[PDB]
RNA sequence: AGCUAGUUGGUGGGGUAAUGGCCCACCAAGGCGACGACGGGUAGCCGGUCUGAGAGGAUGGCCGGCCACAGGGGCACUGAGACACGGGCCCCACUCCUACGGGAGGCAGCAGUUAGGAAUCUUCCGCAAUGGGCGCAAGCCUGACGGAGCGACGCCGCUU
RNA sequence: UAGCGCCGGCCAACUCCGUGCCAGCAGCCGCGGUAAUACGGAGGGCGCGAGCGUUACCCGGAUUCACUGGGCGUAAAGGG
RNA sequence: GGGGGUGAAACGGUCUCGACAGGGCCUUUGGACGUGGGUUCGACUCCCACCACCUCCACCA
């Protein structure tokens, strides 16, 4: 099957505590939008959409933030019976730190558990806890509904069409909630071309691919690019297919969340860290010096100060390396707020250019924020 | 919980007269390694740079567990003396031709790396054979 | 054998094996290819260096 | 390929005067006069006894420096140069001459061979009519060596082939220097090329 | 260091295109072995190839010739020819479809994957040529083949 | 575009500093113990050149299985 | 990508006795128990996030 682009393409996760949806409702926007139309997908006649489904835990955190790092806007799923929990609030936070844009939100549950106020101080109590974020807390959509109602009646009937069912209807609420207010921002397909890698897989009788969201530019059958970064010496290639969603791209605009082939290398030369930048651009190192604005007590959580041996671990795109950071001579220590310039050395060699903005994590919340200076390695 | 370490080697090889016991600079990457008792002493004396001590030539294996973190086993380490104690060790030390060699490596009850000095006789002149007629013809051939 | 002046090999790394023995060393057969897998290139090293891992040092 | 770098270097070391530049290695600075000796920090100092080697080297080295040719293009020449039917301490130098680079000098157009090189890779030179760009042809008993028209009323080609009127060419060429013309008369001898080298060491060197 | 009973031979058969213990009855006790049989290990053989003053030694990758095999193993059918690489029957291993009763398959063709390893390439272009098969012919098919691709892997030429 | 190997002897190519049988080299002999042409860098030189070195394997050297072309009193080798 | 495992004694109480270094002859704080940081008056001990190994799962655009 051949993959043909026809709507605008959006990225989109969805976020919030454990057990409260966000994988039922996934389930649930799938079958119910599909029924419309002869990590997933699915297209609501206005747009085209690509679904994370972030699961984990605070144990697998190294991978909300990739996932987030991606997505034109996040569903925040809340519980009706049980109401924000530090889960939700948590997501909410990072969905800000990765700085995702607009958050629309879904009380689920609502098939449970009825009362007046339940349902409206619950919708307050969102509203408010976005508002303590910066974000549109007010303004923002809140659908109310039951994700399993909605997904258990598709499977009794996987045709019914939005005003059959009124636990089907609320997915629309939602659907719709996401086709309008989520906008579709700007692409960048006049660049070079660039790729974070998320996920890398072998395909029997084929080989390697590669998949992620495309930064800037684009990529066609029979290119030609370098995987960069986490290896000894940049390796050159060439693409030899454009997937999206197990279907033939034909061009993958940036934007696209894909999976490209890549014609004669060993899935132990690839990683999930290493871009697939287009010659010529961009190259690894693992050395250089930037602002970086260090959060305070109020947010991220260094609430004491930092000298120079700190080991921090560095987020850039997909992955994260430890760094050490060589303050400047004549500076002796940095403290919660303020926007200092430091020198800084990745045990490992990662892929970077001029403008680069990159975080910085430690001891489980994030302790600074910043973007590359210059490249010294 | 680290066994005593000891230098048999140069225990008998030079004579002993006064001894002194200081405690090093250790990076603990290598405490970790002195207590696994994986170090010799061979070919180290311990000498002074300026007005401070420092054992000199001391292998103590790298630690696994520690990997890109540990330094060089043969580092010139810091030792730890009275001023009194220090001084006299440079008067003695300055003056002649005696050496400071690493007597033993341990713990001690608070259970810090604590290495033991000692006096040495020094001397020990190392007999050289020489002169390969090669060379002696070699020379003439070429000077004339 | 692990030739050069340091290296960082640890009680269980992947080692790739060269072949000259060590007329030193009793039982020591082969030299360990510097510069492949775990076995690190020379730091600091500028001389005979295809022999010894380390990579062209661009002058800086 | 083909050297490139300090040529008057080559000239002393070798101690016997070299002249890959034609004229300043001709005035009265071929590097050799004010510097008769080897370079670096040494090259003044008690030269040590030769040895049996040392000396083949200098030897091949010495003729194999008077051309450019690299010890590939120099030793795969000598290999085939013994097989041929004859002395080869001859022959060898038989061919080291047929080069065309080598002809093309030998008979002008260049004060020097390094410049009789850049001379055929830029399509000036030519041979019986077409041109050829390899330093490395072989020529054959009567092939002329004539230059183009876009290479004539060239400000080089001018001087050098003013330096023809009144001096002579090899016993075994000749050289109309109005069509700047020119053959390839027959195969040059040991005398002919009275070159600062005693092929014999050179067919020994290349044995151990 | 001894080996051998279809073993060696004989008469008559069976079989094949044809000789023959190739197979079978029957008769005889034979056959081979230090000039190395039997057994073990290794191995596809040659033209050549590398080396060497040579006589020798080492090797058999590419290209040409012969042999053997086609997942392991047995068998025949068809046919001028096969006991048949992309034909068939059967057992075995393994993977795949199933409505669980039986189906589909074999890359040591081309290209490609994975495993193993120090290490070995494009899911390509064309039947224009040369060669093949079928056909009166036009023509069809030909991953033979003619090419392009990737790798300093090698040789020769070339540049800075 | 210019790189790589080597510079104690065999083997073509030498000096300063650093280290002080340490760190290290290494094919053989062997270097390293406070002026190291042998270790590390630099300067310089040599060889070679889009290549240069290493490793493995074959022949050579090796008349060291000798037919060409060896030996056996004491070197291995005369059978009690 | 995650889970677990190993980073000294089934162990909350000084300080390398000491020299270097910043305040207050003697007190004292730092440094050294893989690295970076927290929490305590105070950590080798106790949380965290890294690092290197080990081990068990996951993984076909
Ligand atoms: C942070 C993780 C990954 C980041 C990755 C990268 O980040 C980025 O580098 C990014 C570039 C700016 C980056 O540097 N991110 C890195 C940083 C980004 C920081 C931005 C935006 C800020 O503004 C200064 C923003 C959060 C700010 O905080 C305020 C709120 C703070 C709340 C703190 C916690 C509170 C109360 C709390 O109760 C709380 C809790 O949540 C957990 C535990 N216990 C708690 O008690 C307010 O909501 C503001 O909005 C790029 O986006 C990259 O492309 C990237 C996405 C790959
Ligand atoms: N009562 C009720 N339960 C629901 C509803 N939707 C999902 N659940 C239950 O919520 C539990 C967790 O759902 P899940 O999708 O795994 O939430 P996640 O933790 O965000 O993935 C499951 O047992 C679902 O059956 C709903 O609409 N109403
Ligand atoms: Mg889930
Ligand atoms: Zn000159």
């Amino acid at each position: 099957g051949e993959f043909v682009r026809t709507k605008p393409h959006v990225n989109v996760g969805t976020i919030g505590h454990v057990d409260h949806g966000k994988t039922t409702l996934t389930a649930a926007l799938t079958y119910v939008a599909a029924a419309e139309n002869p990590h997933v997908e699915y297209e609501t006649a206005k747009r085209h959409y690509s679904h994370v489904d972030c699961p984990g835990h605070a144990d697998y955190i190294k991978n909300m933030i990739t996932g987030a790092a991606q997505m034109d806007g996040a569903i925040l799923v809340v519980s009706a019976a049980d109401g924000p929990m530090p889960q939700t609030r948590e997501h909410i936070l990072l969905a800000r730190q990765v700085g995702v844009p607009y958050i629309v939100v879904f009380m689920n549950k609502v098939d449970m558990v009825d009362d007046p106020e339940l349902l409206d101080l619950v919708e307050m109590e969102v509203r408010d806890l976005l508002n303590q974020y910066e974000f549109p807390g007010d303004e923002v959509p809140v659908i109310r509904g039951s994700a399993l109602l909605a997904l258990e009646e598709m499977h009794k009937n996987p045709k019914t069409k939005r005003g059959e069912n009124e636990w089907v209807d609320k997915i629309w609420e939602l659907l719709d909630a996401i086709d309008e207010y989520i906008p579709t921002p700007v692409r960048d397909v006049d660049k070079p071309f660039l790729m974070p890698v998320e996920d890398v897989f072998t395909i029997t009788g084929r080989g390697t691919v590669a998949t992620g969201r495309i930064e800037r530019g684009k990529v066609k059958v029979g290119d030609e690019v370098e995987i960069v970064g986490l290896a000894p010496e940049t390796r050159k290639t060439v693409v030899t297919g454009v997937e999206m969603h197990r279907k033939t791209l034909q061009e993958g605009i940036a934007g696209d969340n894909v999976g490209l082939l890549l014609r004669g290398v060993s899935r132990e030369e690839v990683e999930r860290g290493q871009v697939l930048a287009k010659p010529g651009s961009i190259t690894p190192h693992t050395k250089f010096e930037a602002s970086v604005y260090i959060l305070k007590k109020e947010e991220g959580g260094r609430h004491t100060g930092f000298f120079t041996g700190y080991r921090p671990q560095f987020y850039f795109r997909t992955t994260d390396v430890t760094g050490v950071v060589r303050l400047p001579q004549g500076v002796e220590m940095v403290m919660p707020g303020d926007n200092v310039t430091f020198t800084v050395e990745l045990i490992k060699p990662v892929a970077l250019e001029e403008g680069l903005r990159f975080a910085i994590r430690e001891g489980g919340r994030t302790v600074g924020a910043g973007v590359v200076t210059k490249i010294l390695e | 919980m680290a066994p005593v370490l000891e230098n048999r080697r140069a225990r008998h090889d030079y004579e002993i007269l006064e001894t002194y016991e200081a405690g090093i600079a250790l990076k603990g990457t290598e405490v970790k390694s002195l207590r696994a008792g994986k170090v010799d002493f061979t070919g180290s004396f311990a000498r002074f740079e300026d007005g401070e001590l420092y054992l000199e030539n001391l292998y103590i294996a790298p630690y696994e567990k520690g990997s890109y973190a540990n330094v060089d086993p043969r580092r010139k380490r810091k030792l730890l003396l009275h001023k009194h104690e220090l001084r006299r060790l440079l008067g003695k030390v300055e003056q002649k031709g005696l050496t400071l060699v690493p007597l033993k490596i341990y713990f001690n009850e608070r259970g810090y790396a604590k290495v033991l000095l000692g006096l040495a006789r020094g001397k020990k002149a190392y007999e050289k054979r020489r002169e390969d007629k090669k060379e002696a013809v070699r020379r003439a051939l070429e000077e004339l | 054998y692990i030739p050069g002046e340091g290296h960082n090999l640890q009680e269980h790394s992947v080692v790739l094996i060269r072949g000259g023995r060590v007329k030193d060393l009793p039982g020591v057969r082969y030299h360990i290819v510097r510069g492949v897998y775990d076995a690190a290139g020379v730091k600091d090293r500028k001389k005979s260096r295809s022999k010894y891992g380390t990579k062209k040092p661009k002058e800086a | 390929g083909r050297y490139i770098g300090p040529v008057c270097r080559l000239c002393r070391r070798e101690g016997v005067k070299l002249y890959l530049k034609g004229e300043r290695c001709y005035s009265p600075k071929c590097a050799m006069e004010r510097r008769p000796y080897p370079p670096g920090q040494h090259g003044q100092k008690r030269a040590r006894r030769p040895s049996d080697y040392a000396v083949r080297l200098r030897e091949k080295q010495k003729l194999r420096r008077i051309y450019g040719i690299s010890e590939r293009q120099f030793r795969n020449l000598f290999e085939e140069a013994s097989k041929k039917k004859g002395v080869t301490g001859s022959v060898f130098l038989g061919l080291l001459e047929s080069r065309l680079d080598n002809v093309v000098y030998r008979l002008g157009f260049a004060v020097s061979r390094r410049q009789a090189r850049q001379l055929v890779r830029h399509g000036h030179i030519t041979v019986n009519g077409r041109r050829v760009d390899l330093p490395s042809y072989r020529v054959r008993p009567g092939d002329e060596i004539a230059v183009a028209e876009k290479s004539r009323n060239l400000e080089l080609i001018r001087q050098n082939l003013e330096a023809m009127k009144g001096r002579k060419v090899g016993p075994w060429l000749s050289l109309d220097v109005e069509g700047m013309k020119g053959k390839f008369l027959r195969l040059p001898d040991r005398e002919d090329l009275a070159l600062p080298v005693n092929e014999q060491l050179v067919i020994e060197f290349y044995s151990r």
